[PDB]
RNA sequence: GGCGGUUUUUU
């Protein structure tokens, strides 16, 4: 549903880097150069975001109120 | 002094509800309504 | 409830009333819509349909240099069967 | 639900001893020294200095159960030296060799730092 | 029948991750630095979470989880805090842990990024990593939702949880070159040269070797960023020199006792 | 035109579109 | 929910990832699975042998 | 058309156009004996030994004949096809987020998992199963081999690590209703705390624990055998009410309280438990390779590869070639190359492109073994394996069977009415039963006073 | 009954719980768990000894 | 009652007393769910009142 | 008292299809909530560890437990009356450990051999003298196995890969390829360890065990030689993948010339049999005939195949391991997966025409070609083609449909045997005698 | 005397299960029949029906 | 026991395996491959 | 391929040839034995045999 | 102190 905080195998940060991740897409760069533009050598970090779903939209989409 | 407050359905707006009395929101008129975190000591371990 | 209302009544005036309070409404939607999606909520679909229009060339691409490169195909796990 | 906590892997309990002795009856000195809440790392670098030893004719650790923490390590020395100083002094030898290291480590980095 | 005398020599230190090289030691010695480094290593680290309003998606654990993997710097604070446990007091006292505030609530249309920085906290030096590069997403918050609570962070270590694990990834590799042949190809050619790999391009592995033994243990340590890297050596080196010292104490008195 | 060997990619086109223009349960 | 855009559909706290196609009786979703049998209309001819018949033809 | 059919969205393109200019056709099950149907256009087409040259139709994709579960399957044309169908009714089973407006729904029995990610290696036909935006399971690093042990029968060793960061966490959901009627003339049902005083019928559990109203608060603690709801019957009062059934344990989400149909007062009570990741918890891969947590390593005792990667699964080898679930083995092989790379691969059942030779060619241009395998330490004490073990990336799921839903015990709890014996079910505070199977393996052991005991001391004593 | 109720019955002082691997343990043990055997209880006659 | 764990491994946890005794007593852990037995000396009542009500 | 370490406690899963199925254990708590037990003890009860459940007993009385205690206890009922062999065996990765073990070229430093032997709670506290003194102390597997062993056990076994025509010729009491197992004393001479020494079978090591030593003896020798084999492979390390699923191309080669040729060969058979040359064999008609030259000439096809992979197969194969230990796999596996799958029959014949006059819409009428009719010719490792994907998909249907059938029918046939003599027994006077005391031997089986 | 189980409570364990379930079938045979000719596979089945999901008890 | 656990394992013309068991066990008046070896 | 010990089989045998007529194993076969009814309702046709 | 039925799942 959001980002993790770390990689579940290694253990690096890796919530701060889905914005950049998304901004680094958008821009040119694909996502094998994006990653390790990001700085993610090993391959175990990089399923956090190649991955990641991100279902936190869908559940804002119902907002209470208003 | 706890008239017991709830949260309408459809309005988020609170509500007043006591015992012997419709389920019902102020205004509009829904038949839904949550009710309130409680006060305790909601507590956890970031574990 | 406003098309209901428009599809029951049969009058031209209160059908084309119904039409333009329920275009109004959605109009007042799509804003409020686009005014909370303004960010994270459009920049990620607008990266989904680039990176799928991306994948489609990226895939294009693909299919048309595995048509050019025919010089020889001879592998070992692969098969295919042959009758007659 | 039975979950055990997440302190019970190093933390002591009200009674249970740290390291425990026992002697064998099977050969000559010989001694089990029984730890309570410890891994390999306190057990593999001990064994290891054990067996860099010379007199020491046996030095091993095992884990009796992982989910147990625990570990016991059998020594056997020669007639004229005991197992008991036999793991002091490996500890004590150990202890002086991180700390050489640490020295080292430090120095060496102080020293990469602009130097 | 002594110990023996290891050197040092590094060769890549940085403020991310620290590469060095340990020659004239064991590898069981080794084996055990890189398990202290992974797990018996003092850090800071959320641990005693109080919510008084989430009205977020998430659940009301899910912030206290994300909140526990955020890490917090802990240069020269981890040394002198206590464990809350060991603590000789009530109530999570400053002196044995850190306080932190979360108050945030969405009133723009836009939604909202409640990330690491909103983490008030009440020490100077105790802070998320965001001193010197995006923030922790905690959670997103739309118009109407909100989220109050207040953590204490205490010191620990990642046999605990993962929460106080600061090193990333600990890479430790010894005999680059297949010499004392404990990893036995099936085919040498078909595998890659390490990264330390002194061997030409021509040979696959090192021929054997009989009377050799392992030395030369690289190590890369990888910080999260919580402890530097060569903080959390030298914190390790500590922690393991301790637990020696307190093992030596008690095989004395159980042997005075016998 | 004939679309030769260029196939593995206009295949899932059609089936794209049929699934765009019929649901899963659109039997029901 | 005939054709609704996946804006109403949320606001009616739905989503669009919904299949539908199933029953809401007394609030539980009920769905009915198809059942097969014989095609109608159509004359079969079968060889039971533990009977007295030979062939028999069914419509 | 195929051009003007990927120019479609933008304009008003759709299979009707290709119905209707007369491309496709649809054929049922009884006209499909009539037609030379054809399994690829290019390949069955160009001039061989005449086999048949007169081919009437053509299929679309040969994987199609998949089904809906089956279609999420990996390679399954690598497999056999037991495992492809085990795979299929577990696929059902498996965890994550079941619907996007979950925390609206009042269902019983929900789990949702916590951070469920897409497969690194999607077939062709889930992006319309919408598998990719509603996952059910993470992507592991897992490694085939036998490390300590207890992962020798179908079993798997996690990563404790990875479980405290959040692997394969989940949320469960327990739902409880009640409402009041009209019993009787004079019986008649309330909301309200039943004291300590008017209320003759009553449990000895606490009562405080909710408010006046009669409903528990949302975010309160509450354990087996607590109670939930204030329902009193007047007779001078019996309590009426319902209590969390025991082994339960969990939080209050959210309290909902309507009038149903009759009119009368209705609520709705949801408690939610994260389930952490504990041994005895039923995983599966996407190829039938069940099993279940057997011990949890830490990170430090995990073995690593070269580099700071621990895996965070160990199944069984021995599970690999009896089971013949090559698909599995290509998958990791593919997964650790699209890792490695930066995006989704294909897994489409029938391609002719996705050999294991070219994707091995890829994997050696990245520092790994073409095949796969790698170079391990003994997390313990550091040692090379001297064993290559074959470890990469491979997407697993998390069945709702949990540990601590199957669980129980018993000593002389509740008694049936009809045969005085212990009664059934785990909800219901049950005994097992002692099938006649048992009798006749003890009459053949020979242990007569064991069967005695078993079918009456602790069965149903009665003079 | 006969088949449901007399030569088939019910049992109190029974658990059942799902299996795991556990090489440690002799052939002859059994790896309990802590709920399990807190619940269960056996009857035991006192004597000075 | 709502308690809080003042001194042992528990410290800083947060529960109701399920069952009390002369010296120990069960104490219900708000996190984890699992209930446990702490001795009473080392519980600490933190209690939950709510001022006003006007 | 709640139930403490050391009680007595009857283990059992729900279908006790034998005695040795509901036998004894002493009580051991754990942390973690699931039941346990050593693997050895999972052929009995036939569990698998795979979310399986098992029901656990508690008796309420000391005469009830004591009478437990002497019967039904796992050491026990080691050997099973039906077939007067082991029920319990290393028939785990601790049998493919222990193979790779106990060949010849295993060694192993004072280091591994004093961390091994301290898994061994039958040691008498002494090391053994190594096999090799200089240039370095270097043990042996089968030296440190030899341990093991309680008492002085003998006896003599067959490895798996033990060239038949090799007792003939020379080298008989000294295999080249370490084969022949001879224990003397309790120490392991010669030959490597697999399912015919250790697992389930007349005569074998631990059957000898068992009929020697005693049931605690042997309790105790499966015990070790698990948490040594164990704490071994936790150094050697054992995996599989495709590195071992890969053949030697000259492999291929070879495979897709016995395809070719089986499928002119058969080509050639139907060319007789529409020429009408092909005379009915003695016994059976045209067709049957017909049939049954196409399926020889396709199992020929196929044992050749797997014959030429297997012959190709090198020592570091981790499926070639599996197979020769015994642990899991056979070679039909292997040549299943890397070579070709094979046909896909179902009611004991070739797939039907289920169509008029043809298998699917895209083969043709009259096709009774090897891949019409349902010759897988792909393997697991290089894909399946979708018609034959379809046809193993209709292959494993049977088979589960068998299963199925078996387990309903199996039922009501052994509830029928049991009732018919559930009241046999032997008595006093050496006799066997039902319920009415009517001689049924005047001596238990003769 | 009318048949059982036609209409069945949507299994919402998961999105995959939701979709199956609304789109499964199920014969009329009898429960458990000694006869093995309607379980098995026809080739028949082929584009029309999933070829390997199904259960795997007595169904 | 012994003669009913095979019975689980176990499966010109013999009809070997449970349909032969069955027909054994119960001493029926017509087999369903009778046959003399002369 | 399976083994069995010759016990089993010939106790089975005798069970079945012990009142010279072949008993069946099936109810038909075991209940017209004069054990009794409690043993044969056990089995098969309970109301009846009671 | 609470029942019958059906369905679905698991070994
Ligand atoms: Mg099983
Ligand atoms: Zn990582
Ligand atoms: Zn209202
Ligand atoms: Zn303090």
């Amino acid at each position: 549903m959001i980002i993790p905080v770390r990689c579940f195998t290694c253990g690096k940060i890796v919530g701060n880097k889905w914005e950049a991740y998304l901004g680094l897409l958008q821009a040119e760069y694909t996502e094998g150069d994006a990653l390790d533009a990001l700085g993610l050598k090993r391959y175990c970090c990089r399923r956090m975001l190649l991955a990641h779903v991100d279902l936190i939209e869908k559940l804002l989409n119902y907002a209470p109120l208003e | 002094q706890q008239p017991m407050i709830y949260i309408c359905g459809e309005c988020h707006t609170e509500n007043e509800i006591k015992s012997r009395d419709p389920i019902r929101c102020r205004e509009c008129g829904y038949r839904i309504m949550y009710k309130k975190r409680t006060k305790r000591l909601v507590v956890f371990d970031a574990r | 409830l406003k098309e209901k209302a428009m599809a029951e009544d049969l009058g031209d005036q209160d059908k084309a009333k119904q039409i333009q309070d329920q275009l109004n409404e959605l109009e007042e939607r799509a804003e409020a819509l686009d005014r909370q999606r303004t960010k994270n909520i459009s920049a990620i679909s607008y990266i989904n349909q680039r990176n799928r229009e991306w994948n489609i060339v990226e895939s294009e691409k693909a299919l048309v240099a595995e048509s050019h490169n025919m010089k020889n195909q001879q592998m070992d796990p692969f098969t295919r069967r042959q009758c007659k | 639900m039975n979950a055990p906590p997440a302190f019970e892997s190093f933390l002591l309990f009200e009674g249970e001893k740290k390291i425990t002795i026992n002697k064998d009856t099977k050969v000559p000195n010989a001694c089990l020294f029984t730890i309570n809440k410890e891994d390999h790392t306190l057990g593999n670098i001990i064994k290891s200095q054990l067996l860099k030893d010379p007199q020491v004719l046996f030095a091993g650790y095992k884990v009796p159960h992982p989910l147990e923490h625990k570990i016991i390590i059998r020594v056997q020395t020669t007639p004229d030296y005991s197992p008991q100083e036999a793991f002091t002094n490996a500890i004590t030898d150990l202890i002086s060799e991180l700390s050489l290291l640490e020295e080292r480590f430090r120095v060496a980095i102080k020293d990469k730092q602009e130097g | 029948p002594y110990a023996n005398q290891p050197t040092v020599r590094i060769t890549e230190l940085t403020d991310e991750n620290v590469k060095f090289i340990i020659e004239n030691t064991d590898l069981a010695v080794a084996n055990s630095i890189r398990r202290v480094f992974i797990a018996e290593v003092p850090i800071i680290a959320i641990d005693w979470v109080q919510i008084d309003a989430n009205s977020s998606v998430l659940h009301d654990e899910f912030i206290a989880h994300r909140l526990g993997l955020i890490p917090l710097t802990s240069d020269d604070i981890v040394d002198k805090l206590q464990y809350s446990r060991d603590c000789t007091c009530e109530e999570f006292c400053p002196e044995c842990s850190v306080e932190f505030t979360l108050d945030v609530r969405c009133n723009e249309d836009q939604t909202r990024h409640v990330t690491s920085r909103d983490l008030i906290s009440n020490s100077p030096r105790v802070i998320p990593v965001t001193s010197r590069q995006d923030d922790i997403l905690i959670v997103k918050l739309r118009k109407g939702q909100e989220l109050r609570l207040r953590a204490y962070a205490k010191k620990g270590f990642g046999k605990e949880h993962a929460k106080w694990n600061p090193t990333a990834g600990v890479a430790f590799e010894y005999d680059p070159d297949n010499a004392l042949r404990h990893t036995v190809y099936p085919k040498p050619e078909e595998w890659p040269k390490s990264e330390y790999s002194e061997l030409d391009e021509d040979e696959s592995q090192a021929p054997y070797d009989p009377n050799g033994k392992p030395e030369r243990f690289y190590y890369n340590v990888e910080s999260c960023g919580s402890l530097r890297p060569e903080t959390i050596v030298l914190s390790a080196l500590s922690g393991l020199k301790k637990k020696l010292s307190d093992l030596q104490t008690q095989l004395s008195h159980e042997i005075q006792s016998d | 035109e004939i679309t030769p060997d260029l196939w593995q990619e206009a295949c899932w086109i059609v089936i794209s579109s049929y699934f765009d223009e019929k649901g899963l349960v659109r039997q029901q | 929910l005939n054709g609704l855009t996946d804006r109403d559909l949320c606001e009616l706290n739905e989503c669009p990832l919904d299949p539908g196609g199933y029953f809401i009786i007394n609030g539980s979703e009920k769905v009915l699975i198809a059942q097969e049998k014989m095609a109608t209309n159509t004359v079969y001819v079968f060889a039971k042998k533990d009977s007295k018949y030979a062939y028999t033809g069914e419509c | 058309h195929i051009d003007q059919l990927k120019e479609r969205e933008y304009n008003n393109y759709s299979w009707q156009d290709l119905v209707a200019s007369g491309v496709v056709e649809y054929i049922d099950t009884l006209e499909e004996e009539t037609v030379m149907l054809a399994m690829t256009p290019d390949d069955l087409q160009e001039k061989e030994v005449a086999y048949c040259s007169t081919y009437t139709h053509c299929e679309i994709h040969p994987s199609m004949i998949l089904g809906v579960c089956a279609s999420i399957i990996p390679f399954p044309d690598h497999n056999q096809s037991p495992r492809n169908t085990y795979q299929s009714a577990m696929g059902k089973q498996a965890m994550g987020v079941y619907i996007t407006n979950f925390h609206v729904r009042m269902d019983t029995l929900a789990h949702v998992l916590y951070y469920p990610q897409k497969p690194l290696v999607t077939t062709r036909s889930m992006e319309y199963l919408r598998f990719r935006e509603l996952p059910a399971g993470i992507n592991s690093i897992v490694a085939i081999a036998s490390y300590t042990g207890y992962n020798q029968e179908d079993s798997v060793i996690m990563n404790r690590s990875a479980v405290d960061r959040g692997f394969f966490r989940s949320v469960f959901y327990r739902s409880y209703k009640e409402q009041e009627s009209k019993k009787g003339f004079d019986q008649e049902e309330v909301f309200e705390k039943p004291t300590r005083e008017t209320c003759q019928g009553m449990r000895h559990a606490i009562y405080d624990k909710l408010d006046d109203d009669g409903l528990i608060a949302p975010g309160v603690r509450v354990s087996g055998d607590d109670v939930i709801i204030g329902k009193t019957v007047t007779l001078t009062k019996r309590d009426c009410s319902t209590f969390l059934r025991t082994s339960e344990t969990g939080i209050v989400d959210q309290v909902m309280v309507t009038l149903n149909q009759e009119g009368y007062k209705f609520c709705k009570i949801r408690v939610r438990s994260v389930r952490i990741p504990q041994i005895g918890d039923k995983f599966a891969s996407r190829h039938g390779q069940k099993g279940t947590c057997g011990i949890q390593y830490r990170q430090e005792d995990m073995p690593f590869t070269c580099e700071g990667i621990t895996p965070d699964i160990i199944i069984n080898p021995h599970a690999i070639p009896s089971r013949m679930t090559i698909g599995h083995l290509i998958e990791c092989l593919q997964g650790k190359v699209s890792a490695n790379k930066g995006e989704i691969g294909d897994a489409t059942p029938f391609n002719d492109a996705v050999n294991v030779q070219k994707i091995s060619n890829l994997l050696s241009d990245y520092g790994y073994h073409l095949r796969g395998n790698e170079v391990l330490y003994n997390g313990f004490t550091g040692r090379k394996i001297t064993s290559q073990i074959f470890i990469g990336p491979t997407y697993y799921q998390r069945l709702k069977h949990m540990v601590d839903d199957k669980i129980h015990s018993r000593a002389r709890g509740p008694i049936q009415i009809l045969n005085r014996q212990p009664m059934e079910g785990r909800s219901r505070d049950g005994g097992l039963r002692f099938g006649e199977m048992e009798r006749d393996c003890q009459i053949a052991h020979g242990a007569a006073q064991f069967l005695r005991e078993r079918l009456f001391e602790a069965s149903d004593p009665y003079q | 009954r006969v088949r449901g109720n007399l030569m088939g019955k019910r049992v109190d002082f029974s658990a059942r719980t799902v299996i795991t691997p556990d090489p440690n343990l002799s052939i002859d043990q059994v790896g309990v768990p802590r709920s399990i055997a807190a619940n269960m209880t056996f009857a035991e006659i006192v004597t000075p000894f | 009652q709502t308690v809080r764990i003042s001194q042992g491994p528990y410290k800083g946890y947060i529960g109701v007393v399920k069952d009390a005794t002369e010296s120990t007593a069960r104490v219900e852990l708000h996190s984890t769910c699992q209930t446990i037995s702490v001795d009473r000396q080392r519980l600490t009542t933190v209690g939950s009142r709510r001022p006003g009500g006007m | 008292r709640h139930m403490c370490d050391g009680d007595i406690v009857i283990f059992n899963r729900q279908p006790t299809l034998h005695k040795m199925s509901m036998m004894g254990h002493r009580v051991r708590i754990l942390p973690w909530s699931t039941f346990r037990l050593n693997l050895s003890v999972t052929t009995p009860y036939n569990a698998d560890f795979d979310g399986d459940e098992m029901n656990l007993h508690l008796p309420q009385s000391l005469e009830t437990r004591a009478e437990i205690q002497e019967l039904a206890m796992v050491p026990r009922m080691i050997v099973t009356p039906q077939s007067n062999r082991p029920v319990m065996g290393i028939v785990q990765d601790t049998l493919t450990a222990v193979r790779k073990f106990t060949k010849r070229d295993v060694f192993l430093e004072r280091g591994e051999v004093m961390n091994l032997l301290m898994f061994l709670s039958t040691w008498d506290g002494k090391v053994p003298q190594p096999a090799i003194l200089k240039p370095r102390p270097l043990w042996t597997g089968k030296q440190i196995f030899s341990l093991i062993i309680p008492g002085h056990i003998n006896c003599i076994r067959t490895h798996s890969t033990h060239p038949d025509d090799e007792d003939s010729g020379p080298y008989k009491h000294i295999s080249p390829g370490d084969t022949k197992v001879v224990v003397e004393n309790g120490e392991l001479i010669m030959g490597i360890l697999c399912k015919k020494s250790l697992g389930t079978s007349a005569g074998s090591l631990v059957h000898i065990s068992y009929l020697e030593m005693g049931h605690d003896i042997t309790r105790l020798f499966y015990s070790n030689i698990q948490t040594v084999i164990n704490n071994w492979l936790l150094i050697e390390g054992h995996t599989i993948g495709i590195g071992d699923s890969i053949a030697d191309s000259k492999t291929y080669q070879d495979i897709q010339n016995t395809i070719k040729k089986a499928k002119q060969d058969v080509i050639e058979v139907i060319e007789k049999a529409h020429n009408n040359e092909l005379e009915p064999t003695p016994g059976n008609t045209l067709r049957q005939t017909f049939e049954n030259q196409v399926n020889r000439i396709l199992n020929d096809a196929r044992d050749k195949t797997g014959s030429s992979a297997q012959k190709s197969l090198s020592e570091y194969n981790n499926f070639k391991s599996m197979v020769v230990s015994g642990a899991k796999g056979s070679k039909i596996n292997i040549s299943q997966v890397i070579a070709v799958v094979g046909q896909q029959n179902v009611e004991g014949k070739r797939i039907p025409f289920g169509f008029k006059h043809r298998t699917l819409p895209h083969f043709i009428k009259d096709d009774y070609g090897p891949e019409s009719r349902g010759f897988v010719e792909n393997s697991y490792l290089a894909g399946l083609t979708p018609t034959e994907f379809f046809f193993h998909a209709m292959g494993g249907r049977e088979g589960l449909i068998d299963t199925a059938v078996k387990t309903a029918e199996t039922g009501y046939i052994q509830r029928r045997l049991i009732k018919s003599m559930e009241s046999v027994m032997v008595k006093y006077d050496a006799t066997v005698r039902n319920s009415i005391n009517q001689v049924v031997q005047l001596r238990y089986g003769e | 005397q009318a048949r059982a189980g036609v209409s069945q409570v949507l299994n919402r364990l998961t999105f995959a299960s939701t979709l199956s379930h609304l789109r499964r079938l199920n014969s009329p045979i009898g429960r458990d029949g000694k006869l093995a000719k309607p379980r098995q596979l026809h080739n028949t089945l082929w584009g029309m029906v999933c070829p390997a999901e199904t259960p795997e008890g007595h169904a | 026991q012994s003669l009913g656990e095979p019975a689980t394992q176990m499966t010109k013309n013999v009809t070997l395996g449970v349909p032969r068991l069955k027909e054994l066990i119960n001493i029926s008046k017509k087999p369903k491959t009778p046959s003399l070896t002369v | 391929g399976s083994y069995v010990n010759y016990r089993h089989l010939a106790l089975l045998c005798d069970t079945m040839t012990c009142r010279g007529h072949l008993m069946a194993i099936t109810r038909h076969g075991v209940n017209r034995q004069d054990t009794g009814p409690l043993m044969k309702c056990s089995f098969e046709e309970t109301v009846d045999v009671l």
